[PDB]
RNA sequence: ACACGGGUUCAAUAGGUCAGACCUGGAAGCUCAGUAAUGGGUGUAGGGAACUGGUGCUAACCGGCCGAAAACUU
RNA sequence: GGGUGGGGGAGUGAGAAUGCAGGCAUGAGUAGCGACAAGGCAAGUGAGAACCUUGCCCGCCGAAAGACCAAGGGUUCCUGG
RNA sequence: GGGAUGAGCUGUGGGUAGGGGUGAAAGGCCAAUCAAACUCCGUGAUAGCUGGUUCUCCCCGAAAUGCAUUUAGGUGCAGC
RNA sequence: GAAAAGUACCCCGGGAGGGGAGUGAAAGAGUACCUGAAACCGUGUGCCUACAAUCCGUCAGAGCCUCCUUUUCCUCUCCG
RNA sequence: AAGUGUCUAAGGGCGCAUGGUGGAUGCCUUGGCAUCGAGAGCCGAUGAAGGACGUGGGAGGCUGCGAUAUGCCUCGG
């Protein structure tokens, strides 16, 4: 019952990995947006 | 009147008030009496102070050429030193600022026959 | 020994028992123990009685000592050298000298010794 | 119950002043070599040589 | 806490020791009976905290600090 | 790097918005220091040790406070300073 | 204290995503917030409301009344 | 700081730190440093305060302290 | 006898002298904002933009660079 957060890198990669971002038109804009701000991507 | 010797310790990790509560015991007293008092001072934060006083008498002895037997402590400072801050985590996510206070201790000594 | 008043040493009286027994053990095995003043004071009536049993010199007294000191080598030494030596001194088998307090808790230290 | 108002400097320093140390010392305690200075509590140990600096 | 009260070696204040009051209630060893479990003798024993009165053996330290030398009339 | 005078132009005058950024105060040398498992002595290194090291006792869990894998963390392992 | 061979528990793996999801149904859970999550943008949102609005000097000096108001805690005109 | 010329060397101290020397126009420019205010802390010292209540001030206002003119006076007077 | 009667500062207050803490003001700049004029106005399947990893005689990062790696070849300065 007393849980808060439970990391799992494979899950994180499959959910937030930019190769998943390639799936969508929007996801590509996120990467290009982050490049314009100047940040390291996922 | 009193060509005193000057000695001091900057950047000591002992708070000024904890210095003062010891210093109050060594005003108008001889160096040797002060050193013995601090040697047997139960406050156990007098170490740095004894080192400074000892260095004042030693410096007066070598540079000034004075005799410790008459050398008396005249003025003692427990000045506020530079202070940093640290964050402690308390209940309910309250981030409290906890500091590490320092001091600058200045001592002058002179023979007062 | 007269029971103290106020907190027992450490935790309960059982912890006080372990402390007193071990202190008496290394005291008899060394002859000069530097510790805290309350412990030496509480120890006085304990060791005085153990030595009283030593100068009595009886099997029964040995087992009464074993009730306190599980270690046997110290009992051999105690009833072989110490007892006979102090047979001519009717009480006052110890001595407390004050020692400078510890840098870290300013605990009143004291050293406890046997007469010799 | 929390502080309703800050305390005046003239009272705070009174509280700071009633926080002083005691005065105990003893002279004349000759030991081997130089005659140092100790407290009465420990003079017996000094007489037995059970001291350090 | 501090304070108070007692004592600080011409000393019995605390500790210890010897003997008591009171408590516990018949210790260990040895011996005897009982196959054994156990029970008698030695033994109102043994153990023991505070109370009592002796006993100066140890510890109360052969030393420090602060403390008056008095403004005037009828 | 600034004065005097005639002119021009303002990001122009702070005592208050449970204002903002920074530093320091009072509270205060107060509370608190973190499962109701427990520490002690000796010797020794060291200027300095209740808390470190090495011995001897004591204590505690022991279907877990022991011993191995996964995820996670990303060198936290060893040596020397 | 209740369940504890069961409509069970739990890990690994995956999905349903906001006027929608879910729900042995409480209008509770959806990254400590749910009678409609979060971030960004629209946005310097808006408020008949509350709080603020920074140096001085000089002359003069009101009302809290009346009319109407999806209006009476506001505003326009009149009066001072 | 114009330039590191980042305080040789000695002495207290375990070290950090400090003093004495020295470079330097200057250390009152020492790596935590141009100028270095205030809050704040603290010391030395002049003055008032332990029978007395009042936004902790203002106005009367004695006595001391410090600066200072004239002056009795010290005649020591080419001084003070 | 009766009466007058200064002097205490444990520790506070005010003012001076002298220090500390802090780094505000002053002055500056290896740096930026907004404009006129003049260019270029595209890159990329010949593998773009942008990145991970790696490369230096010497630990790490930034700029540059790509197993030929703080560089190679050619014409010039």
């Amino acid at each position: 019952g007393k849980r808060t957060f439970q990391p799992n890198n494979r899950r994180r990669a499959r959910v937030h990995g930019f190769r998943l971002r390639m799936r969508t038109r929007a996801g590509r804009s996120i990467v290009s947006s982050r490049r314009r701000k100047g940040r390291r991507t996922l | 009147e009193y060509p005193s010797a000057v000695a001091k310790a900057r950047f000591v990790r002992v708070s000024p008030r904890k210095a003062r509560r010891v210093i109050d015991l060594v005003r108008g007293r001889s160096v040797s009496d002060a050193l013995d008092i601090l040697r047997w001072a139960p406050q156990a934060a007098s170490g740095p102070v004894a080192k400074v006083i000892a260095s004042a008498a030693a410096n007066a002895q070598n540079n000034g050429g004075l005799d410790p037997a008459t050398l008396v402590v005249a003025t003692v400072y427990a000045d506020q030193g530079p202070t940093a801050k640290r964050i402690r985590p308390r209940a309910q996510g309250r981030a409290f600022r906890i500091r590490r206070r320092t001091s600058h201790i200045t001592v002058v000594v002179e023979s007062r026959p | 020994p007269k029971p103290t008043k106020g907190p027992r040493l450490g935790g309960s009286s059982s912890h006080q028992k372990a402390i007193l027994a071990n202190l008496a053990t290394s005291l008899f095995e060394h002859g000069r123990i530097t510790t805290t003043e309350p412990k030496a004071r509480a120890l006085r009536p304990y060791a005085e009685k153990l030595i009283t049993h030593a100068k009595k010199g009886a099997l029964h007294n040995r087992r009464e000592v074993l009730k306190k000191l599980r270690d046997k080598d110290v009992v051999h030494t105690l009833f072989a050298e110490i007892g006979p030596f102090f047979a001519d001194r009717d009480g006052g088998y110890t001595r407390i000298i004050k020692i400078e307090a510890r840098k870290g808790d300013n605990a009143p230290m004291a050293v406890i010794e046997l007469v010799r | 119950a929390v502080p309703k108002r800050r305390k005046s400097r003239s009272n705070t320093r009174s509280r700071r002043s009633q926080w002083k140390a005691a005065k105990t010392e003893l002279v004349g305690v000759t030991v081997a070599g130089h005659a140092h200075k100790v407290p009465r509590r420990l003079l017996k140990a000094a007489r037995l040589g059970l001291i350090d600096f």
